């Protein structure tokens, strides 16, 4: 259970990276 | 005029005819002795 | 490319909130004995 | 008593995950006006 | 007993000592409760089947009714037109008062008997 | 309000209705009576008569215990009463 | 709408929306095949059920040799 | 067409059911099924 | 006009008993299921399958007659009249339990026919199909109890027999063998059935006691007109009453009547799931924590342990006669019994 | 066997009786 | 190799076909005589 | 706005985002498969396929990989117990990894189809509106299905280009992955004949190719298009759910009754093998054969393989479980270590007595010993005071032949009773209850859990079918009935034909 | 731990009753 | 490994509760 938990948390972080980069709020000039 | 024989007539008799027959058979059963 | 026209807002009113929470809490109250066993 | 120790996390997620779903939907409904 | 398994204990002992299942007043209770659930679903489904179109496919139909509106929200004649054909005409209520009195009376009287 | 069949209340208060059914109803009743009083019901359905559940010195049930020989088992049991 | 090379190649396969054959078309032939398949499923069911018993068809584990 | 009054049809039919049903309760105490 | 369309015309004529295309499936199957039950309960024994009398002819009354299940030795045979068991002999077919499969299978196709009729009439009249949808619950109960349940077990023998007392025995079997009262899916069924009856009673009473005075008579039924557009009772006063009595009330008539559909239909669906589990003996029979404690601590006693003793009594005392094919012989000394009784 | 006609006779006779009494209107 | 039960299967199959064919023969007949007037 | 129960209806007229959602679902499912397999690999003990096979260990996807030919681990073991195997890439581990990689690839394609939803392919060239030609899509996909079905049968299952499938002898003793030749005769419809599975896939695949070709080229008849609302994708959902619950009932039944595709070394025995004493008869058959060729009792029973004896034990009957008794079978009765031997009971007059076995229905069962003729000769009494048949009074002993206790005899009543309590369960095994802190209460097997899940899902998908079929045929009144529906259409006799306003009288 | 869980859920239900009664969405006419 | 069994629920709740808080705030920000 503890191995699963550590890998789960790590996998969520990688997913977060994906969204943070490709689905960021785009910076707009104005 | 009114028709005599209808789908309704059939549905009614489909049930009524055997009901009376069964009722007579079940009446007779009350006099069976062992 | 135009934005997607099929997007719709979703709603849950307060009464539905209360009904849904009650359902979940009562379900939990019912099944928890069986989960602990 | 010797209960299944996983019954606790099972119960906690069974309550938490659906409840949070409904709260999320309710609060974003209110802030629409 | 005031408890879930205590209730079942009471039911089982009752059956051993009184053969409640073979007692007509309990049989009437079952008819009151099974029949009550039946007519609950029937009435809910017939009114639901005949709601008048007041909304779009993207919103709950419940928003077609507004609390305290004067007009009925379903078409009882259409409900009767469906239910009378499902069985036959005279087995379906067209009088909403008699209908709702029947809904009240069937389970109440069944549960009186089982009590 | 009506689909064109004749009203029931009109039919069952009619003279002709009861001319026919004062015959047909008792006739059907008597037919069903005789179906039983003659013993025919027993033979058609295979239902034991009060003297035919057990053999005289027998308190074993003639329970069918094979699927494909079941027909023959029943027949074997019946011959144990002749 | 966005055109793509793959889309241009697949295009004809999604070009006849709503096109029908007139009247009943092949409906009578479909009915035949449906009926055959019903009998065939009946057979298969009744073999499994041991209501249909066929020579050399031992419906048992003991058919694994 | 409407010759026999329906209240008479209902009384005679009604009595006819009381009779058959009565017979069936009688038979609970006589013969087969009576425990005797 | 093609022949198919002319048959459609005829099937869909407005008559005293609507027929429809669904009628071709419904009417023969329903009448055969019903006729099989009346035939069997009047004339047919259960001697060779069960060791029981079960017909009026044999001396049974309305409470004890049944069409009983086939013998365990038949397994799950379709028991067709022309099949290998009865071999076309009607008499033996009756004695082997064929009327049971006959009623169950015709009954199943009759239930399909009836739900198709609900669809068909709803489409013709122009209403929404919610009465058909609601009827899925009775269907799920029928198939799960009369078909799926015996199919997971050894044979049709253990399905319910079609009779009043025979069903009573089925209830008691489920208590003693499956501890069915402890099953959360049955519990949800109980709540939906008892909840439905409550909704039925409380809604009918509410309407009848919030009526508008729409006529001068002391009999208030006369002051309703099926074509009036006005509501015949006050939702507003109803809502106030219940809000002040109970704390909450309905305010939306549509939600109210959908809820009335929802509660009993959902409850029945939930009970069906539990019975699917019992097909496999996948019971909610025990609580492991309770058993571990009770085995170790002879002073520990709960209503749960008390009810298992009752189940144990049920099983040992009913099994030999209820399962005659097993040839159970339990000498007096092995029967569980409390003191004196 | 003989019991089958004993049973079936009131049926056929009742059927015949209704046939006679109704034939004129069935025609229409 | 045409066993008793395969024979019974065919009996059941023909019986059913007779029942459905007879039923539909009768419904077609009635529908053709007693049409709706439009 | 949309109520919560309708949020996914925004895809109904959006083929690209529908594809995206379907891709995401496919990614999730493939991801589960890889995840489940890795968890099972991390927990599976491969060291004893005899008394600790996969189905005792709560393995669920392991048997499906083994069924189609995946039998070894990169770690060097195989499920048949052979060691030093080299499976190549298609080990359990490689299958799991492939599914995880597949999941990741599907996830990326889901993102692309979600963003680039407005593809011209999805637009009707006449009208400019999103449209899917469902009749032709069906022919395309059916043709593909038929091709894959055929290839699976013709290459994978035959071993022409593939591994074959799991086959065994009738007593589940010698299973292995083997190529299987098609059975084209009537025995191919026998659920227990593996060659029928091969012929099915070849023949049905050809039929699917042909039907597919038909459905690509021939348009639906007008009458059927309109009747089934073939312009409405929800009619496909309705019929597809119907096909799926049909399929789910079939696999539930064949899992429960057994067939060539649900072999007992991968899923455990069936309950019917206990009901019919299937394994006991074969055991007795072999012992009687050893004896009539001059073997000792000890020799005849010692020749019974432990794997066969373990099947003849109610703890492996899948109908002995409970809904909330979780985990592997090992958690209940323990990890089987050894057959103790065949217990033979005799009374003080040397007569052999037989323990009446527990039927699956009973959570508890009394201990009754009979003679060869079914006559009760000993029991464990409940009330002692009028006891006639006690082990103490009848002088019951127990002797063991074969197994760990071979040639031992026990005579002290408490010990003899203790083995008779265990003999109601069938053959007697030594269990390790400490390793898993086993609680002593029977659990069901993967055969039971699979059947339960699939019978329940099938029943629920029947409601889905009714719901979406209703929605398809009554689309026009989903939101309510016609406000201008007049009493003439629903009152009786106005129209000769119900709902047809052209048949007014 | 199991006792705590049962009483916790029960207490949440009682709290929900409070909000549902006193903080309901008010029914408003026409 | 003989880890603390309450570790699992502590970790799960440590992640879930704060994360749910943020998600609730974000979603209702987007819908106005
Ligand atoms: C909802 C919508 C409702 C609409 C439904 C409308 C009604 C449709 C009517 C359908 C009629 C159902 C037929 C059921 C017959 C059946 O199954 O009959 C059972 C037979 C199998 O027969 C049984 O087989 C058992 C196992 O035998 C096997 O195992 C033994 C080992 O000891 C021996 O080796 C033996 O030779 C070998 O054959 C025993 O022998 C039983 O006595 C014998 O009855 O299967 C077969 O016919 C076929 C089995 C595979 C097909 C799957 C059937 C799907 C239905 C079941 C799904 C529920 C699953 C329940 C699990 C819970
Ligand atoms: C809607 C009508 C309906 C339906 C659905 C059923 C359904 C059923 N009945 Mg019931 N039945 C009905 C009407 C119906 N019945 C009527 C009206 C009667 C009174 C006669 C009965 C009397 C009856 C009995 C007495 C029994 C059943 C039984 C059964 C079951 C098996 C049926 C079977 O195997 O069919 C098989 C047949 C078909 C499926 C027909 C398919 C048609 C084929 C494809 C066409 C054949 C082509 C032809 C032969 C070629 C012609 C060539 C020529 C030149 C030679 C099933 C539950 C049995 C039962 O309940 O078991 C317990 C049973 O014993 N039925
Ligand atoms: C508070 C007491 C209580 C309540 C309210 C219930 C309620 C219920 N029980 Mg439980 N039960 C209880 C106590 C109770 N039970 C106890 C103490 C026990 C002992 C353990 C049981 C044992 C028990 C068993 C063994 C079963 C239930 C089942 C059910 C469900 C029945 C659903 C239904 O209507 O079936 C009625 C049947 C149908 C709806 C089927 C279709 C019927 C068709 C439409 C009939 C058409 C008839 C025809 C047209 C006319 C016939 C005419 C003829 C009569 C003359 C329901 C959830 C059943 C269940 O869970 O099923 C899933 C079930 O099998 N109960
Ligand atoms: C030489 C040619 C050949 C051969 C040898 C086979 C061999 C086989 N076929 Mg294939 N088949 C072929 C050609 C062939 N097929 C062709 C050309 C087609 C047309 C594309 C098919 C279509 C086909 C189908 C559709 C099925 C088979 C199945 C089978 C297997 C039958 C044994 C079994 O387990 O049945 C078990 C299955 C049944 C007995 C059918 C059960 C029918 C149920 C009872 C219908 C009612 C369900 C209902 C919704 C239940 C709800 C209520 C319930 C709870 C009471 C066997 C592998 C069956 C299978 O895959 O089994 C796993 C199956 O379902 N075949
Ligand atoms: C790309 C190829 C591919 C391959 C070679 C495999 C191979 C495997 N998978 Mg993976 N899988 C894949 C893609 C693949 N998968 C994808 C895309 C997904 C996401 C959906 C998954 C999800 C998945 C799951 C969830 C699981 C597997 C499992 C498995 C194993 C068992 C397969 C099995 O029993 O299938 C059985 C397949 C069937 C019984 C399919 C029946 C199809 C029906 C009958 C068709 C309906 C009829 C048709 C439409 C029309 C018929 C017309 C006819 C006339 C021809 C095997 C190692 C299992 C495993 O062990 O995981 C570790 C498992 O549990 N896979
Ligand atoms: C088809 C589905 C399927 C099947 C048959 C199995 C089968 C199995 N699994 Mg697997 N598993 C699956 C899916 C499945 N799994 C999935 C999706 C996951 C990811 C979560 C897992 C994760 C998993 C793990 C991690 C483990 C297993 C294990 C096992 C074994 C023990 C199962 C057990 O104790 O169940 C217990 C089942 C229950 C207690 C039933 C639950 C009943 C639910 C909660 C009822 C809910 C009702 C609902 C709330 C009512 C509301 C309705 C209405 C009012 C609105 C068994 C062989 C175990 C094992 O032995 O592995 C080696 C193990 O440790 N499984
Ligand atoms: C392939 C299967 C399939 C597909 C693609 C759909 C698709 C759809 N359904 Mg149907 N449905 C299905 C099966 C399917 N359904 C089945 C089996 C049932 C019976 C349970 C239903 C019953 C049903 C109803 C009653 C309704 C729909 C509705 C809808 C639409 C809206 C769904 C939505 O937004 O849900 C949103 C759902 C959620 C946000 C949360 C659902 C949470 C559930 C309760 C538990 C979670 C399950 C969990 C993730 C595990 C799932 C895996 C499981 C398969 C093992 C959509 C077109 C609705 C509709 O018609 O709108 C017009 C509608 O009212 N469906
Ligand atoms: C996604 C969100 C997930 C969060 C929501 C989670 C809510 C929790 C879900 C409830 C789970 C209840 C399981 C409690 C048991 C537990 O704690 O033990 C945990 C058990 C594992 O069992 C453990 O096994 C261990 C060795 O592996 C040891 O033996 C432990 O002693 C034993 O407890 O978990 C399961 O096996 C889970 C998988 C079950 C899957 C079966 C599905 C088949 C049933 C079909 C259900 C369909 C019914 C639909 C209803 C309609
Ligand atoms: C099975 C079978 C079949 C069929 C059959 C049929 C179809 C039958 C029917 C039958 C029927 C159809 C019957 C009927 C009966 C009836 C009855 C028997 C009734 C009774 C009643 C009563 C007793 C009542 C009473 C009362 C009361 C109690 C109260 C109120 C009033 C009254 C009066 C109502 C066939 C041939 C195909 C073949 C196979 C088998
Ligand atoms: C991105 C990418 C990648 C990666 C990927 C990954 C990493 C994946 C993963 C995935 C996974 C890892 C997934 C999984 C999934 C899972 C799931 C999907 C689950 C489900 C579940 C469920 C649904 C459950 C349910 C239930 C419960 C809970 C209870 C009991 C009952 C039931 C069973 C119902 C790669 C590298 C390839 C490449 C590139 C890209
Ligand atoms: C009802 C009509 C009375 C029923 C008969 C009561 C029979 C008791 C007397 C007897 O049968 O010996
Ligand atoms: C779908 C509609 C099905 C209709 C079924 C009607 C069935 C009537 C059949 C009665 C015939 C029984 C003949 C028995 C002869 C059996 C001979 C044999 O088993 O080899
Ligand atoms: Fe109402």
């Amino acid at each position: 259970m503890e191995t699963i938990t550590y890998v789960f948390i790590f996998a969520c972080i990688i997913a977060l990276f994906f969204f943070a980069i490709f689905f960021r709020e785009p910076p707009r000039i104005t | 005029s009114y028709p005599i024989f209808t789908v309704r007539w059939v549905a009614v008799h489909t049930l009524a005819v055997p009901t009376i027959f069964f009722l007579g058979a079940i009446a007779a059963m009350q006099f069976i002795q062992r | 490319m135009e934005p997607n026209p099929n997007r719709q807002p979703v709603e849950l009113n307060r009464t539905s909130l209360y009904l849904g929470l009650l359902l979940i809490l009562v379900l939990a109250l019912l099944f928890s004995s069986y989960f602990f066993n | 008593m010797e209960v299944n120790q996983l019954g606790l996390i099972a119960t906690a997620l069974f309550v938490l995950v659906p409840s949070v779903f409904l709260i999320i939907l309710y609060v974003q409904t209110e802030s629409q006006q | 007993p005031l408890g879930i398994s205590g209730t079942f204990n009471f039911m089982i002992v009752f059956q051993a000592e009184h053969n409640i299942l073979m007692h007509p007043f309990h049989q009437l209770g079952v008819a009151g409760v099974f029949g009550g659930a039946l007519f609950c679903a029937m009435h809910g489904s017939l009114v639901t089947s005949s709601l008048i179109r007041e909304t779009t496919e993207t919103e709950s139909a419940n928003y077609g009714y507004k609390f305290g509106q004067e007009e009925e929200t379903y078409n009882i004649v259409a409900a009767h037109g469906y239910f009378g054909r499902l069985i036959f005409q005279y087995a379906s209520f067209n009088n909403s008062r008699s209908l709702h009195f029947f809904l009240a009376a069937w389970p109440v009287v069944g549960v009186w008997f089982t009590a | 309000g009506t689909t064109g069949e004749r009203p029931f209340s009109d039919i069952i208060t009619s003279v002709r209705y009861w001319v026919i059914h004062s015959i047909t109803i008792p006739a059907l009743f008597i037919a069903g009576w005789l179906f039983v009083s003659t013993g025919l019901a027993y033979d058609v359905f295979g239902t034991p008569r009060p003297d035919s559940y057990y053999a005289q010195e027998q308190r074993s049930i003639p329970l069918v215990t094979d699927r494909f020989e079941a027909k023959q088992q029943v027949e074997t049991f019946l011959e144990q009463l002749k | 709408a966005r055109r793509t090379w793959l889309g241009d190649i697949l295009r004809p396969l999604n070009s006849e929306y709503g096109k029908v054959a007139p009247g009943w078309g092949t409906t009578p032939l479909m009915a035949v095949f449906m009926g055959l398949f019903l009998v065939f499923l009946l057979i298969i069911l009744e073999i499994y059920n041991s209501t249909l018993i066929l020579d050399g068809v031992n419906v048992s584990w003991k058919a694994l040799g | 067409g409407g010759r026999i009054p329906l209240w008479i049809v209902a009384t005679v039919a009604g009595m006819g059911v009381i009779v058959i049903v009565g017979l069936f309760f009688y038979g609970a105490y006589a013969g087969l099924g009576s425990s005797l | 006009r093609g022949w198919f369309d002319i048959l459609d015309d005829w099937l869909k004529r407005d008559r005293f008993v609507f027929v429809g295309w669904s009628g071709i499936l419904l009417f023969p199957c329903a009448y055969l299921a019903l006729g099989g039950w009346l035939t069997g309960t009047t004339f047919v024994t259960s001697w060779y399958t069960h060791g029981l009398a079960s017909s009026y002819l044999e001396g049974c009354n309305f409470l004890t007659v049944a069409v009983s299940t086939p013998a365990n030795s038949m397994g799950h045979s379709l028991l067709l009249l022309w099949g290998p068991e009865a071999q076309g002999d009607f008499t033996r077919w009756c004695q082997l339990g064929g009327l049971w499969t006959f009623i169950a299978l015709h009954g199943a196709f009759g239930l399909i026919g009836f739900m198709l009729r609900q669809f068909e009439i709803a489409r013709l009249v122009g209403v929404r199909p919610y009465n058909a949808i609601a009827f899925s619950a009775p269907i799920a109960v029928f198939v799960s109890v009369f078909l799926i349940y015996p199919l997971g077990q050894s044979s049709w023998f253990f399905a319910p027999s079609f009779g009043v007392a025979a069903i009573f025995r089925f209830l008691l079997f489920f208590q003693g063998f499956h501890n069915w009262t402890l099953n959360p899916f049955h519990m949800m069924g109980v709540a939906g059935v008892l909840g439905g009856a409550l909704l039925c009673a409380i809604h009918g009473a509410t309407v009848e006691n919030t009526l508008f005075q729409d006529g001068e008579g002391a009999s208030t039924f006369r002051a309703f007109n099926p074509t009036q557009a006005e509501e015949t009772y006050s939702m507003v006063t109803a809502n106030r009453f219940w809000s002040q009595i109970f704390g909450i009330a309905f305010s939306n008539k549509r939600w109210l009547h959908f809820f009335m559909l929802f509660v009993p239909v959902t409850g029945l669906w939930m009970s069906a799931i539990g019975v699917v589990g019992l097909a496999l003996n996948l019971r909610s029979y025990d609580f492991i924590s309770q058993e571990i404690r009770a085995a170790e601590d002879p002073e520990f006693e709960t209503f749960y342990t008390k009810n298992l003793l009752l189940n144990e009594g049920i099983r040992a005392w009913m099994a030999p006669q209820d399962q005659p094919h097993e040839n159970f012989v339990f000498p007096e000394e092995v029967l569980p019994r409390g003191n004196a009784l | 066997d003989w019991r089958v006609l004993v049973v079936l006779l009131p049926v056929l006779l009742a059927a015949g009786w209704a046939v006679r009494n109704i034939l004129p209107y069935a025609v229409k | 190799t045409i066993t008793p039960s395969l024979k019974g299967f065919f009996i059941g199959l023909l019986s059913g076909a007779v029942v459905l064919g007879l039923t539909f023969a009768v419904l077609i007949a009635i529908s053709q005589i007693d049409k709706v007037q439009r | 706005g949309l109520p919560w129960y309708r949020v996914h209806t925004v895809l109904i007229n959006d083929p690209g985002r529908l594809i995206a959602a379907h891709l995401m679902h496919t990614a999730l499912v493939a991801g589960w498969a890889g995840s489940m397999a890795l968890y099972e690999l991390a927990t599976f003990d491969p060291s004893d396929p005899v008394l600790n096979p996969m189905w005792r260990q709560g393995m669920f996807v392991l048997p499906f990989m083994a069924r189609l030919g995946v039998t070894g681990s990169w770690s060097g073991w195989s499920i048949t117990g052979e060691t030093g195997i080299d499976p190549g890439f298609w080990s359990f581990e490689g299958v799991a990894l492939a599914h995880i990689v597949l999941s990741g690839l599907l996830f990326l394609a889901a993102c692309w189809h979600w963003v680039y939803w407005d593809l011209e392919l999805f637009r009707d060239p006449r009208t400019g509106e999103p449209a899917l030609d469902l009749p032709k899509m069906f022919g395309i996909h059916l043709f593909l299905a038929g091709l894959l079905c055929f290839g699976f049968g013709a290459f994978h299952l035959t071993g022409l280009f593939g591994p074959g499938m799991w086959v065994s002898d009738p007593y589940g003793l010698t299973g292995s992955v083997q190529p299987v030749a098609p059975e084209w005769g009537p025995d191919g419809f026998n659920p227990y004949n593996p060659g029928g599975v091969v012929a099915h896939h070849i023949a049905a695949g050809i039929v699917g190719i042909i039907a597919g070709l038909f459905h690509i080229l021939v348009r639906p008849p007008q009458r059927l298009y309109k009747a089934l609302r073939m312009g409405n994708i929800e009619t496909v959902l309705s019929s597809s759910i119907a096909a799926v619950f049909f399929a789910a009932f079939v696999v539930a039944g064949t899992m429960w009754y057994g067939s060539a595709t649900t072999p007992i070394e991968l899923f455990g025995p069936t309950r019917y093998q206990w009901d019919s004493s299937y394994f006991q008869q074969e055991i007795n058959r072999r012992v009687q054969a050893s004896l009539a060729s001059g073997a000792t009792l000890e020799e005849a029973w010692s020749a019974i393989p432990e794997k066969l004896a373990f099947y003849d034990y109610i703890g492996n009957n899948p109908a002995k479980g409970g809904l909330f008794r979780t985990g592997p079978m090992n958690k209940g009765d323990g990890i089987a270590q050894a057959w103790k031997g065949h217990a033979v009971f005799r009374n003080k007059e040397g007569e052999e007595l037989f323990v009446r076995r527990m039927p699956a229905f009973f959570e508890s069962f009394p201990v009754i010993l009979t003679d060869k003729n079914g006559v009760v000769k000993a029991d464990i009494p409940f009330r002692r005071a009028e006891s006639k048949y006690s082990f103490e009074q009848q002088g019951v002993t127990v002797s063991f032949y074969g197994g760990e206790l071979n040639g031992q005899t026990f005579t002290d009543p408490p010990t003899v009773k203790s083995y008779a309590r265990k003999a109601i369960f069938g053959e007697i095994f030594e269990f390790d209850t400490e390793t898993l802190n086993s609680d002593g209460i029977f659990r069901t097997s993967p055969r039971g859990w699979f059947t339960f899940a699939h019978a329940v899902f099938a029943l629920l998908f029947f409601f889905g079918h009714i719901w979406h079929g209703a929605r398809t045929l009554f689309r026009d009144v989903f939101s309510g009935i016609d406000p201008e529906l007049s009493p003439e259409q629903v009152e009786w006799g106005f129209y000769q034909k119900v709902g047809d306003v052209t048949t007014r009288r």
